[PDB]
């Protein structure tokens, strides 16, 4: 079916030109009445339309923002690219590109979302240190182990214990913003104490803005 | 623009309605209006467009109409997996408005208790002076908790407050505990017990 | 609007019933012979035109009307024996900030003559001044720009109008409507209408070999005896229904009233029983 | 509204057959009762007298 995926650098320098793309697959943009747009969703706010392109090279933009929003089509490779200038620390939001099939079906299929948090800070090196499931977590029911990835400004980062398998179990709760202006995740898995000492568990941090993937494990300690 | 109710409550089994008013409706005839659904942590998916019709893949529970100038979303048969934000969108004379938000809170669920899990820190960050003990708790329905991190002393939090709804599959509000343990004061702290207070059952 | 296309079709089967299962066509005002009895009617030269107009302007496509598009853009004569088809196209011909892909002529000196397409675009003229047409206020551009926005109700939305110019002139026709093809009833005297050839008889299976081009068949007495099935290429045989003369054998009224019946020309099957020569 | 005209009819018209039928026109493949359908209209065309 329709697969709308986004890409581009999530973290960039302020007051620059974004290059957020939207690779569409599963349909032809040359259909009469079709088109791909862009919708902004600030954290804790509502949706708002930014731009929209059509099948006849028509580029419709929002009446408020017309000096920065510049959309273009690359149907030759099926990759819609959006460029916006004058980046201010108010545009930090998860962008979505949805297909406009027709006038009645307003953005039926949407994308997945890419958060662009650019106000002042650059990338930060994540520190991966899994929490050892000692006798406290073992005797206290489920010995939930969780990697302590912290000290990172970019919010979007995925983790999965033993990627490929064990889809469930991991909590994956949103990070907490402390006074240091950084984030931290402590996603633990719900695997009980049945068989965890002789196996290997890596939460597979995927801090893509920092381009770092540290996979490491821990051993049961003694308090 | 388009205004929407902030908070809407509904008993499981009954039916509730939303209001997408005019609010200086430059839309004109208000022909096409689409309603979306966005769960916390996912992408907004279309539920009903052209309220006189419905798209494929949507059950008969979702329906809409527009008497004169206000579109209404009639959702019958409420369930636990329905607490999400809805947005009405139309075509204005120069843009595509998306309106405001509408949070649905379906009450009628037993008050769950939060389980305390104090994961001991591994002997890898203590040598680097990064004592970051965690008392991650979750699985509670109300959503108002207050951790009392204390090593037999004055209870303090110092960064535990995070306001994370975390409406996962079980529809239970989660939490996120993070301690500011001083790397030099880790030897003085015996065990740094963790106590969490919940709504109603404060003990 | 001013560049309405014309794709004339000829020598093909035209089944107008397919248009009924399409999008709702609430404009089927057949200004002609009959909208219902249309499939059983062959045409000679059918000219299919097309253009996109607004909603409140569809009533000007009828033969004889005033307005702006029926006098300078597309005018139909008061002899059009055909049908007009239009439907709401606001689902795919209406975009944000206006769809400027449809231009309609607004300023034209004289009234448009029957079946004329003004593809040229020259600036309108004026009084005692030779306006070339750069930015002159006194003069104006002949074509305008439609604003097809979804913010408009019924009347200002785009409507794709398509008409069919049925000439119906006395000439060898090329576009004939389709006809149903009922199942063949073999070995049972019925009526047949295989490619116009009418008659009655018992359709059976023949053994003669026709030529690839020979369709019908005849005998030494100028009578259709064999025709091939148009659907499946097979040689059939046409023998007429079982008829014959009847002769009553009466021994006299003064003697009795019982009578015998003789069916001359039958085998005691196509009707005590006794078969004679 | 005084002088009028009747539209097409399903059955044919024999000599001296007073056609006073004003019901729906052969619904058939689609229910045409009340709401008119394709090739089914009220057999009554009001003539104009300018």
């Amino acid at each position: 079916q329709v697969t709308l995926r986004e890409s581009g650098p999530t973290l960039v320098k302020p007051k620059q030109t974004l290059t957020l793309t939207c690779t569409f697959s599963g349909f032809s943009l040359s259909t009469p009445g079709g088109g791909v747009g862009w919708i902004r969703q600030p954290p804790g706010k509502a949706l708002e339309w930014l731009a929209l392109i059509y099948w006849d090279d028509d580029k419709r933009y929002s009446p408020s923002l017309k000096s920065s929003l510049t959309i273009t089509k690359d149907t030759s490779k099926n990759q819609v690219v959006l460029t916006m200038t004058n980046m201010d620390p108010v545009d930090t939001a998860t962008y979505y590109c949805a297909r406009l099939t027709a006038a009645d079906t307003i953005f039926d299929c949407w994308g997945q979302g890419t958060l662009v948090t650019v106000s002042s800070a650059s990338t930060k090196g994540p520190s991966v240190f899994p929490l050892a499931p000692s006798s406290k977590s073992t005797s206290g029911g489920t010995a939930a182990l969780g990697c302590l990835v912290k000290d990172y400004f970019p919010e979007p980062v995925t983790v999965s214990w033993n990627s490929g398998a064990l889809t469930s179990g991991v909590h994956t709760f949103p990070a907490v913003l402390q006074s240091s202006g950084l984030y931290s995740l402590s996603s633990v898995v719900t695997v009980p104490s049945s068989s965890l000492g002789t196996q290997t568990y890596i939460c597979n941090v995927n801090h893509k803005p920092s381009n770092t993937k540290v996979d490491k494990r821990v051993e049961p300690k003694s308090c | 623009a388009l205004t929407q109710p902030a908070s809407v409550s509904g008993s499981p089994g009954l039916s509730i309605t939303i209001s997408c008013t005019a609010t200086s409706s430059d839309v004109g005839a208000y022909n096409y209006v689409s309603w979306y659904q966005q769960h916390p942590g996912q992408a907004p998916k279309l539920m009903i467009y052209d309220v006189s019709k419905r798209p494929s893949g949507v059950s008969n529970r979702f329906s809409g109409s527009k008497s004169a100038n206000t579109a209404s979303l009639t959702i019958s048969g409420l369930q636990a997996e329905d607490e999400a934000d809805y947005y009405c969108s139309s075509y204005t004379t120069t843009s595509v408005v998306f309106g405001g938000g509408t949070k649905l809170t379906v009450l009628g669920q037993p008050k769950a208790a939060p389980s305390v899990t104090l994961f001991p820190p591994s002997s890898e960050e203590l040598q680097a002076n990064k004592a970051t003990l965690v008392c991650l708790i979750s699985d509670f329905y109300p959503g108002a908790v207050t951790v009392a991190w204390k090593a037999d002393s004055s209870p303090v939090k110092a960064g535990v407050e995070t306001t994370t709804p975390s409406k996962q599959s079980n529809n239970k509000y989660a939490a996120s505990s993070y301690l500011s343990l001083t790397p030099e004061q880790w030897k003085s702290h015996r065990s740094y017990s963790c106590q969490v207070t919940h709504e109603g059952s404060t003990v | 609007v001013y560049a309405w296309n014309r794709k004339r079709i000829s020598n093909c089967v035209a089944d107008y019933s397919v248009l009924y299962n399409l999008a709702p066509f609430f404009t089927f005002k057949c200004y002609g012979v009959s909208p219902t009895k249309l499939n059983d009617l062959c045409f000679t030269n059918v000219y299919a035109d097309s253009f996109v107009i607004r909603g409140d302007e569809v009533r000007q496509i009828a033969p004889g009307q005033t307005g702006n598009i029926a006098d300078y853009n597309y005018k139909l004569p008061d002899d059009f024996t055909g049908c007009v088809i239009a439907w709401n196209s606001n689902k795919l011909d209406s975009k944000v900030s206006g769809n400027y892909n449809y231009l309609y002529r607004l300023f034209r000196k004289s009234n448009l003559k029957p079946f004329e397409r003004d593809i040229s675009t020259e600036i309108y003229q004026a009084g005692n001044k030779p306006c070339n047409g750069v930015a002159g206020f006194n003069c104006y551009f002949p074509l305008r720009s439609y604003s097809f926005r979804p913010t408009y109700g019924v009347g200002h939305q785009p409507y794709r109008v398509v008409v069919l110019s049925f000439e119906l002139l006395h000439a060898p026709a090329t576009v004939c409507g389709p006809k149903k093809s009922t199942n063949l009833v073999k070995n049972k005297c019925v009526n047949f209408n295989f490619n116009g050839l009418k008659g009655t008889g018992v359709l059976t299976e023949s053994n003669k070999k026709f030529l690839p081009f020979q369709q019908f068949g005849r005998d030494i007495a100028d009578t259709t005896d064999a025709v091939r099935d148009p659907q499946t290429l097979e040689i059939l045989d046409i023998t007429p229904c079982s008829f014959g003369g009847v002769s009553v054998i009466t021994p006299g009224t003064n003697t009795s009233n019982q009578v015998a019946v003789l069916y001359q020309g039958v085998n005691c099957t196509e009707v005590n029983v006794f078969q004679t020569r």
